[PDB]
């Protein structure tokens, strides 16, 4: 299973909260907040 | 050197293969254009071969 | 008794013995609408009259399992003009040979004297002069020259573009040292920067956010957003269309009444233009930012006067349907599930349909 | 600024049998003409002109009412 390049997940739980991001958009634009721009 | 033209790029006019006026239509079973409803009677009752030979001035006779 | 279908199927078959006074097939049809109006006309999804011309198909066995459904929707109304008026200047704004006056008179109506321009505003734009006042209105010479030649719609997309920041700043700058900051270029755009609305999306109770929400939750509260529609119009058009013969009116069709830059800002951005603006090494900005059709009122209905049976329905159209749901649903505690017989077997059918509408075994 | 289309060059008519298309002669005069025309306009027209975007520029108008 591969997860779906263009979404981003955050999930939440009782040890608090994660976003994971696809790495086809790590080195994009959206991957700069994450600190994983162009 | 003997190799001097080339085919032209724009669209060709219709003319009647019968009477080389201007043709609407194309025969779909013969394959002449023709001017009129006369000239398709007069195709369609044409004898035999002599389609052929109104093709072969066009250049365009089935062989 | 007979539902109110069933009562209008048996008068309209009473209505037939006017002149008989094929009464076996009338009454095993009578026989029929009293086991349910469905054996005798099903209903089914159901619209309006269409009054309309559109192409139908002629063969369900030649159309194959391809086939490109074009938009052959036209209407009966046909209202025929010659090409003189409607395409060779009959037309007064469309230049042309034969129409020497709109050309000119676009160009200098619109650009050369007129006051909107932003050569023609700067001169206007100091002391009491009357363009004075846009120093202070938030809007450049260019977004003034903009909202006078655009309309109403193209204006109202560009709008989508913006952001309230006359009203975050009532949120920040809060403090008396703040002094109520205002940019002096926004300085006219007063009751932008103050109103009550804004500081009552941030409170924690909302207050005062329900008390200006009141409206919209009462609606949704009375369920008028599901309830059946009651009503809906008995007949409906397409819009009338120009016929002529040429192929320039065909294209005006074309740009006019299935008009591109509404359609894209009505329904927004493509699947292409989601991925150039995600991929990229920067961000983008798309035509429209979003899709700028409303939400529709109603959550079932939404744009559409197409009506769909139900299972509700199904049962109350018959009488006895209905008497036995009621009876059926206390024969359960004694059992008897298959304990039914039915002198049709197309009955037996509908009955496995209500069965499984209710989940009951056989 | 204006341009307008006129048609096909009708040199182009037997690209096909049938296209659904406006087939015209090419035309037969100077292909640039330059004219005089004195051109009068009111002051109205003005007005009209700067209070509303008008003609082709104000497309919504065609669903009328507001």
């Amino acid at each position: 299973k591969r997860p779906d390049p263009m979404m981003i997940r955050w999930v939440n739980n009782k040890m608090g909260s994660v976003v994971a991001v696809p790495e086809e958009l790590l080195g994009t634009h959206a991957g700069v907040v994450f600190g994983a721009g162009p | 050197t003997n190799i001097e033209s080339a085919p032209s790029l724009a669209p060709m006019k219709h003319y009647c293969d019968v009477t080389g006026l201007p043709a609407p239509y194309l025969d779909p079973k013969t394959r002449l254009r023709y001017h009129n409803k006369e000239i398709f009677a007069m195709i369609r009752n044409l004898p035999q071969g002599m389609g052929e030979q109104f093709l072969e001035a066009r250049g365009a006779h089935t062989v | 008794e007979l539902s109110y279908r069933q009562r209008a199927m048996y008068q309209s078959l009473r209505n037939q013995i006017s002149i008989m006074d094929t009464l076996m097939n009338l009454v095993m049809q009578f026989r029929k609408v009293c086991n349910h109006p469905d054996l005798f006309e099903r209903a089914d999804t159901s619209s309006p009259f269409f009054c309309g011309h559109f192409a139908e198909t002629g063969s369900f066995l030649r159309e194959g399992t391809n086939v490109a459904l074009g938009y052959s929707t036209r209407s009966l109304v046909e209202y025929r003009l010659p090409r003189l008026i409607w395409c060779d200047g009959g037309r007064l704004d469309k230049p042309g040979p034969g129409n020497l006056v709109a050309g000119f008179r676009s160009k200098y109506l619109n650009h050369m004297m007129n006051i909107w321009t932003p050569e023609n505003i700067r001169s206007s734009l100091e002391g009491i002069e009357n363009f004075t006042w846009l120093r202070f209105v938030d809007t450049s010479l260019q977004e003034a020259y903009r909202a006078s030649h655009t309309d109403v719609f193209a204006r109202a997309v560009d709008l989508a573009s913006k952001q309230n920041r006359l009203g975050h700043m009532q949120i920040v700058y809060d403090e008396p040292e703040d002094k109520k900051w205002t940019p002096v270029h926004a300085l006219f755009q007063i009751c932008e920067r103050e109103n009550p609305k804004a500081v009552a999306e941030i409170t924690t109770e909302g207050v005062l956010r329900d008390l200006m929400n009141i409206a919209r939750v009462k609606y949704r509260e009375l369920g008028l957003c599901r309830l059946e529609k009651a009503a809906r119009p008995r007949a409906s058009a397409p819009p009338i269309e120009v016929v002529c013969d040429s192929r320039s009116a065909v294209i005006e069709r074309e740009n006019i009444m299935f008009h591109p830059a509404m359609r894209k800002a009505l329904f927004g951005p493509t699947p292409s233009e989601i991925k150039e603006a995600s991929f990229g090494p920067r961000p983008v900005t798309l035509y429209p930012p979003r899709a700028l059709l409303p939400a529709p009122d109603h959550d079932k209905q939404r744009f559409t006067n197409i009506t769909v049976p139900s299972m509700a329905r199904f049962v109350t159209d018959s009488g006895k349907l209905a008497k036995l749901d009621e009876l059926l649903r206390e024969l359960k505690e004694g059992g008897h599930r298959v304990l039914l017989y039915f002198q049709m077997t197309r009955m037996i059918d509908l009955m496995e349909e209500y069965l499984t509408y209710r989940n009951y075994k056989y | 600024g204006a341009c307008k289309r006129v048609g096909r060059s009708d040199a182009y008519a037997t690209e096909f049998d049938l296209e659904a298309e406006e087939y015209v002669p090419i035309p037969k005069g100077e292909v640039h003409k330059k004219k005089e025309i004195v051109q009068d306009v009111t002051l109205h027209d003005l007005d009209v002109a700067n209070a509303r975007p008008q003609g082709g520029q104000d497309i919504i108008s065609m669903m009328g009412q507001l």
